[PDB]
């Protein structure tokens, strides 16, 4: 049992992206196409790094976006998580 | 940042990509200072967000006990977690990551013999070996086989893999002679 | 003349390599052989001598014939070995140095870190004349020189790589040269490499494979002045089959977590021990004279020793072998101490051993 | 054939008896786990027999003292002095004792060949009667699966 | 066995609609569609 629990994460994060959730599949039609995802696009530190930023940047100094982003944070709204969608998916007809 | 949003915003462009060669080394060196996310925005569409990284935040980042943390949250959330509560339980150890991370900063403010032994067995016990061939005074031997046999062949082909099978058993009783001598 | 006895020379390397692994399993077979004539092995009657007991009378020389025959095949299997499988150790050594040279630097931006010997060995290859003597790429000196040439030096790299400075222009210019005698002892001599026929060596010495084909032939030689030292080739099965590596690979797959076990069972009946020596030290006489006791925890080692063997060899744990509680004071916790050590150790440890070995085979 | 040596000798009516394998589908499964891996148990014995063998050519080189099987003083009954004896001793006593070959041995307290010779009786138990006996459960075992 | 049937069983219900039989992939794209759709389209109890 403890294998197989060990085992499926490895499945899980080898197989799916932690935020958005698409399958490594679709990210596959491009060399490398779901390492880049998953550590330039969608990486899990990255959110952290940038939740901290947010954290110790200054109210009153952030951009639009960063604001955006904060009210959420401040009143417990995560859908500024990709969940399904992504840059590449969105642009598919334009970056492609 | 600048001209990595337009980079990555006009992908098919010329002229932006015969400039950003121009830039490689600045490029270069933000590079891990330089975060990149994606959201959905207010206009109901993807967008990425250009950050800063700091280098305490990823030297923190990077140490084993943030890392089996990482693993740790990892494990939970993939095998004990559901979907509806799987942002909320990232977030929430984000924030106990991030803590962490700040006190570990500001609290961290301001074998060999093994080797050189064996290194100097096998050059000790080689150099043995090796001094019959740097002799030069083998023309005796060579005198004495000059009178061709196949069997003399056969004796000293098998004699000089003697010598080196003899001369690997001096290089391992020199190892085992320096284990005792350097244990205690 | 030596033409001629070098082709014969390569005759003969050419058959050991091709015969390396036919001899591989007829030494397998001569051990089982003499292995099964020492089972008629007796000891007689003070002067103690074996004899090796025979109603034919053909047991004894066939012995000493195949203890001989024995000594051969294992000199030939190593030799049989240098000739075959070492070329191909040394080609994986010369890539592995000479692409960490080119791609990483390893002699010119880092070093070795004084701990890794093959990083400290591969430092006489580099200079030598004679690289990448079995490695295709015969150009990796002048890759270094052109990558690392401009920033750490012409004539820095020059040195580390040992390679000419000036007379090799100087030949592409104007030079003349003599030719030599292949019969020549000092021509051989003086072509024979030194310093690179001594890193090969110090590799071979090094590899893995032939130690272990060196000690066998160490412990076939031993096997002459005492005829017992031949059971020790009997080891050589996991490496011969390969069908008895699957079941030796349950016991060394998780080989890691069996050795973690037993020192976790010796600390739990350590702890058991101390248990014992603190307040059961009444329960543990081990003979019927009442005037000498065989007391086995009146001291802490013999009461270790004790519950690590007896105990832990026992089937119920260690109240089988020690005095019965009933009408003491002590009788429920000494109760409680027996069904705890045999629950915890006797069943339960014991079950992690059996355990770790089947989800092996999963 | 064995029908027919029946009348006979009625005893050999008790080897129509392993014909259930073959009529029953049902006790097919549960025998199946010994054949599926049926080749696994063959050389899982024949490592176990030369296991017992590298113990038995230590006992007769090095512990022949305490193989005494009786307490008549007069006539000792070794069975290490001999090779075959004592291969045949370690390959059935010491086997199935559960404990290893150290059960049914004279006891080593008080003796030069003290810590030796508890060494082999643990190593022996450890590796025969714990690991060796677990590899057959195992291969049994996975077999199911 | 006991422990895969029991793992089967929260595998599909997880990965397919109970009542239509479509698989996760085609309701998640749109966020939440999987529990959207089996907690307000096909909710067993409600059929019940
Ligand atoms: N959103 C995501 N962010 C990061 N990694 C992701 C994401 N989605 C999937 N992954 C996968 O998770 C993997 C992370 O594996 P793991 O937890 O072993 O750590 P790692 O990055 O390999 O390094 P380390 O073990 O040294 O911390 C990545 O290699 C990637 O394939
Ligand atoms: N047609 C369906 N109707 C209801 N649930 C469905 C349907 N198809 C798939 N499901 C899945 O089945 C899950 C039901 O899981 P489960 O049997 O553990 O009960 P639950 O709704 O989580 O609550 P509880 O265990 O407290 O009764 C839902 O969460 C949903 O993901
Ligand atoms: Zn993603
Ligand atoms: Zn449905």
């Amino acid at each position: 049992e403890l294998r197989d629990q060990q085992e499926q994460v490895k499945e899980d994060m080898e197989t799916k992206c932690f935020i958005c959730g698409i399958g490594n599949d679709y990210f596959d039609t491009v060399p490398h196409g779901f390492e880049t995802h998953t550590l330039q696009e969608h990486n899990l530190a990255n959110y952290l790094f940038f939740l901290m930023y947010l954290i110790n940047k200054d109210e009153t100094e952030h951009t639009g976006q960063e604001s955006y982003v904060w009210k959420m944070y401040q009143e417990r709204c995560w859908e500024f998580f990709p969940a399904g969608d992504c840059f590449r998916k969105q642009y598919e007809d334009q970056l492609n | 940042v600048l001209l990595t949003n337009l980079s990555e915003h006009m992908p098919n462009d010329t002229r932006l990509q015969t400039f950003l060669e121009l830039a490689e080394s600045v490029l270069n060196y933000f590079q891990p200072f330089l975060g990149r996310i994606e959201i959905m925005g207010s206009a109901k569409r993807i967008e990425r967000v250009y950050f800063e990284i700091s280098e305490s935040s990823r030297t923190q980042w990077e140490k084993p006990q943030v890392k089996e943390s990482k693993r740790q949250f990892i494990f939970d959330v993939v095998n004990e977690g559901g979907e509806k509560e799987k942002m909320e339980l990232f977030v929430n150890f984000c924030e106990d990551t991030i803590f962490e991370m700040q006190l570990a900063a500001q609290i961290s403010e301001s074998s060999i013999l093994t080797v050189r032994s064996a290194l100097f067995a096998l050059r000790y016990n080689i150099l043995t070996l090796m001094r019959m061939l740097s002799l030069k005074s083998l023309k005796k031997q060579m005198k004495k086989v000059k009178k061709m046999t196949v069997k003399d062949m056969v004796t000293a082909f098998f004699s000089s893999y003697w010598s080196i099978f003899m001369t690997l058993l001096h290089f391992v009783a020199s190892v085992f002679r320096g284990f005792f001598r350097i244990i205690c | 003349f030596w033409k001629k006895i070098i082709a014969y020379q390569q005759k003969l390397l050419n058959y050991f390599a091709r015969n390396f692994y036919n001899m591989r399993m007829l030494a397998l077979f001569v051990a089982f052989a003499i292995n099964f004539i020492l089972l008629f092995y007796k000891v007689s009657t003070i002067a103690v001598h074996y004899v090796l007991e025979e109603s034919s009378g053909y047991m004894e020389p066939t012995l000493r014939i195949l203890a001989i025959l024995h000594t051969v095949i294992s000199f030939f299997c190593i030799i049989g070995y240098y000739c075959l499988k070492v070329p191909l150790v040394i080609f994986k050594r010369e890539k592995e140095v000479a692409r960490k040279l080119e791609f990483d630097g390893l002699y010119i931006t880092e070093q070795p870190s004084e701990d890794d010997i093959k990083g400290q060995w591969d430092r006489l290859v580099i200079n030598t004349q004679s690289f990448p003597n079995n490695y295709w790429d015969k150009f990796v000196k002048r890759k270094v020189m052109d990558k690392y040439g401009e920033f750490y030096g012409r004539d820095r790299i020059s040195e580390l790589l040992g390679m000419d400075k000036a007379a090799l222009d100087f030949s592409d210019a104007r030079e003349k040269k003599k030719p030599k005698k292949d019969s020549s002892l000092s021509a051989v001599l003086n072509s024979i490499d030194v310093k690179y026929q001594m890193w090969k060596l110090g590799v071979v010495f090094t590899d893995n494979s032939f130690l272990y084909l060196a000690w066998y032939m160490t412990m076939s030689v031993l096997g002459h002045y005492n005829n017992f030292f031949f059971a020790a080739h009997l080891l050589d099965i996991a490496m011969g089959f390969k069908t008895l590596r699957t079941i030796l690979s349950s016991v060394t797959h998780n080989g890691k977590q069996l050795v973690l076990t037993v020192g976790l069972l010796a600390v739990v009946v350590y702890l058991y021990t101390v248990v014992a020596f603190n307040f059961f030290r009444k329960f543990y006489n081990k003979s019927e004279d009442g005037d000498t006791p065989d007391m086995k925890c009146d001291d802490m080692l013999t009461c270790y020793m004790f519950h690590m063997y007896v105990g832990v060899r026992a089937g119920g744990g260690i109240g089988d072998e020690i005095e019965d509680p009933a009408g003491d004071e002590y009788e429920i916790y000494r109760i409680i101490f027996d069904i705890t050590f045999f629950f915890f150790v006797i069943v339960i440890l014991l079950a992690i051993i059996q355990g770790l070995i089947i989800d092996a085979f999963g």
